[PDB]
């Protein structure tokens, strides 16, 4: 019953235009699967934003136990799918750094992030590390053949 | 640990109410990073759809078109590809509008004894060159230098763009209309000599050269701007194309 309360929170966050949920089982916060935990995707020609920080967070909060919670992002040839994970899968470290925000997929080409990286490139920055001070987004371009994305560190307005 | 202690606490209070939540996600709408520095020879593909090239004596770097001042200022004609299409195809009755284009190409055909209306003829089988310099023109105030190299990979033409000055913007809009536009092309910005370039290369509605040739032969170009183009193609002839 936990699983689905943290899947609906994380599904309150991403965008409506980006359909998905839960993925492809059932856990608890003691014992992590290797399997994707939610997927979402998005069709041809949308722009739609992924809070990318914010899920992987929460969903390392849910946890019980250690791990290094990681987005999968993938070009399918007809969407983009983001997958979460509470452990990166074998055989997609992360081609992003502070000097590359960018990460352009061809057709069945996939990227990924994990926390500790995102932490790690987030602290190589000078930007907050106060809590809700900076939060990195995906922009994400579907422009098939290909799919457009820019890992981008957002700040609050407080206006 | 991965900083799982400072964000406990704030989820756990989040956890209770989940539509201040909701509206504290929604607040992060400004980006802590405007631009992000490249090298030169970079490639537009390693765009995105809002991106923005800047080349100077700053630098070279890539800006977020919402957050780019010269972008919001500039603001840039229509680019529809049935208008860029209009263009290709009214050439002959915008002539004028054009002789950054042709002009080039005259000098071109001088430079390289050669007739002009066949080297008109094949490049008029290659409308995305022409696309290009649509597109960079905006409405006409800003015109951009042209030369045309033989692409001896392909085949044809490959297009170099020239930036008037030492400073070089690219509108977001620009870019991505350019790449959308030319499918069959790939895009290089680089340098040579004191002067930013933009390289348009293959990658993988008719019109009769004969009328436009004509024409061409029928009006006076400048001349300076002839000249302009002879000290271009001077500059261009040893720059080795990425
Ligand atoms: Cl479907
Ligand atoms: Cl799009
Ligand atoms: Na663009
Ligand atoms: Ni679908
Ligand atoms: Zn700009």
């Amino acid at each position: 019953p936990a699983f689905e309360g943290l899947v609906q929170r994380i599904r309150l966050i991403v965008p409506s235009t980006l359909r998905g949920g839960d993925g492809e089982g059932p856990y608890s916060p003691s014992s992590l699967p290797s399997r994707c935990a939610f997927q979402f995707h998005g069709h041809d020609g949308s722009d739609e934003s992924f809070p990318i920080e914010y899920v992987l967070r929460l969903m390392n909060d849910w946890a019980e136990v250690p791990c290094n919670p990681y987005l999968r992002i993938q070009n399918t040839g007809v969407s983009v799918l983001f997958q979460g994970f509470f452990h990166r899968p074998h055989n997609p470290g992360g081609a992003i750094t502070p000097e590359r925000t960018n990460v352009i997929l061809g057709s069945t080409e996939t990227t990924g992030l994990s926390l500790g990286d995102l932490d790690t490139i987030k602290g190589r920055l000078g930007l907050d590390a106060r809590p809700m001070m900076a939060s990195m987004w995906i922009s994400c371009f579907v422009r098939m053949p290909r799919v457009q994305l820019a890992f981008r560190f957002m700040g609050p307005e407080d206006a | 640990l991965h900083e799982r202690q400072r964000y406990r606490g704030l989820f756990a209070a989040l956890a209770q109410t989940p539509s201040e939540e909701i509206a504290i996600v929604r607040s992060l709408s400004v980006p802590l990073v405007k631009t992000t520095p490249v090298s030169l020879p970079f490639c537009l593909d390693q765009t995105v759809a809002d991106n923005c090239l800047t080349l100077s004596g700053m630098g070279y770097y890539l800006g977020i078109g919402g957050c780019c001042p010269a972008c919001n200022a500039g603001d840039g004609a229509a680019t529809s590809r049935e208008a860029l299409i209009l263009a290709f195809v009214q050439q002959i009755n915008t002539i004028f509008e054009h002789r950054a284009f042709l002009a080039s190409l005259v000098v071109l055909a001088d430079r390289h004894n050669a007739p002009l209306q066949d080297l008109l003829a094949g490049i008029l089988g290659q409308p995305e060159l022409f696309f290009v310099h649509t597109i960079l023109r905006g409405g006409g105030a800003c015109d951009p230098r042209l030369l045309f190299y033989p692409d001896p990979t392909y085949g044809g033409h490959m297009l170099y763009v020239i930036f008037p000055g030492t400073s070089a913007h690219l509108h977001y809009r620009l870019i991505d209309r350019m790449l959308t536009a030319c499918p069959g092309y790939r895009f290089v910005a680089h340098v040579w000599q004191s002067t930013f370039v933009l390289v348009v290369r293959r990658n993988a509605p008719t019109v009769s050269a004969a009328d436009i040739y004509c024409k061409m032969r029928d009006i006076s170009f400048d001349g300076g701007l002839m000249l302009e183009y002879q000290r271009l193609y001077a500059t261009f002839d040893e720059f080795p194309p990425p």
